[PDB]
């Protein structure tokens, strides 16, 4: 049972970029994925998440209109789709699942990709 | 929106003592705090979960308990790798909130 | 063999809303859905697609950030997210499917 | 992204003329376009060009709907549609008032 996160490096403002987290150990139909980042100095704020089977999404207000969840459940893998980036976004972003249904909250994380908005 | 309080926002202490962090919500959540573990250059980690519920393979000497409303996670005798930053979360209600964080120095 | 959506109202601007596209006849997953928009006193405007196989997803500029289109497969139903809705977000909202031979009813999308 | 240009905007005719619209592309669309008609849903009348008294037909760089005999249900706005590429496009639709 593993997170693993890809896509995180330099970004101009205003640009994009496409964060990953694919699984490994389970399937992400089963559940919901959740992406929580740590901006320095604002500790962990929760940023989004989706539950894969119908790609039903929420979002923070502080990424709401800007960034937007997709899954892919053949790959077992759930996207981050970061648009029109800013200074604050900068930040270590991870995702986890909402172990059992969120009984368990978050009990898998991925070791994290860093976000730089330059 | 759930805001989740830490206190305190910081501390220090020596290997072997216990430390004791304290959570409040400013509404009801009935048991539903997470606490969670990141150590530098690390990924977090969920050391309990529902308030007083050990996640499977944590060290026993983390504990978690409930009075209300509060929430407190004590480390009942501090190791060299216990400093890191420990987050409370309510996962009651949507959107999941985080506490400030404590920064655990030793 | 249609489309048949639901979902849809009022809402205030910065809200969010949810649409529904449920087939018949055929299964979404053969196929590409689309959602096509009409404001008051403009033409049509295509908003996004998927392939509801493997999730991929494209969106017009327009939209991009701000909404989200997914299917449940299972259900054999496609979904249109809207969040930080805009006045001119108002619209009939179309489920479509691929030329696109057939269309749902429309449904009203009001942000005032 | 290739636009669609739709002419007129609106027109009025009686309930027994001929009466032609016309769709103009930014880009070469090949034979790939459709015209929709919208009264309700919009149908499908025409796909690619030709194929369906509604009569498509490729003018040079100009695609044409005629509708030989103007029936008072046929009072509704149409749309052309190029199904060359993505994203797809259309024109701003004209209402034809009978």
């Amino acid at each position: 049972v593993q997170l693993v996160e890809s896509g995180g490096g330099l970004v101009q403002p205003g640009g994009s970029l496409r964060l990953s987290c694919a699984a490994s150990g389970f399937n992400i139909k089963d559940t919901y994925i959740h992406w929580v980042r740590q901006a320095p100095g604002k500790g962990l704020e929760w940023v989004a998440r989706i539950y894969p089977t119908n790609g039903y999404t929420r979002y923070a207000d502080s990424v709401k209109g800007r960034f937007t969840i997709s899954a892919d459940t053949s790959k077992n893998t759930a996207y981050l789709q970061m648009n029109s980036l800013r200074a604050e976004d900068t930040a270590v972003y991870y995702c986890s699942r909402w172990g059992g249904d969120g009984f368990y909250a978050m009990d898998v994380w991925g070791q994290g990709t860093l976000v730089t908005v330059s | 929106d759930i805001q989740m309080t830490q206190s305190p926002s910081s501390l220090s202490a020596s290997v072997g003592d216990r430390v004791t962090i304290t959570c409040r919500a400013s509404q009801d959540v009935n048991t539903a705090v997470a606490w969670y573990q990141q150590k530098p250059g690390k990924a977090p980690k969920l050391l309990i979960y529902s308030a007083d519920f050990l996640y499977s393979g944590v060290p026993s000497r983390f504990s978690g308990s409930r009075s209300g409303t509060d929430f407190t996670l004590t480390i009942s005798s501090l190791q060299p790798e216990d400093f890191a930053t420990y987050y409370c979360q309510q996962h009651y209600t949507t959107p999941p909130t985080f506490g400030q964080g404590t920064k655990v120095e030793i």
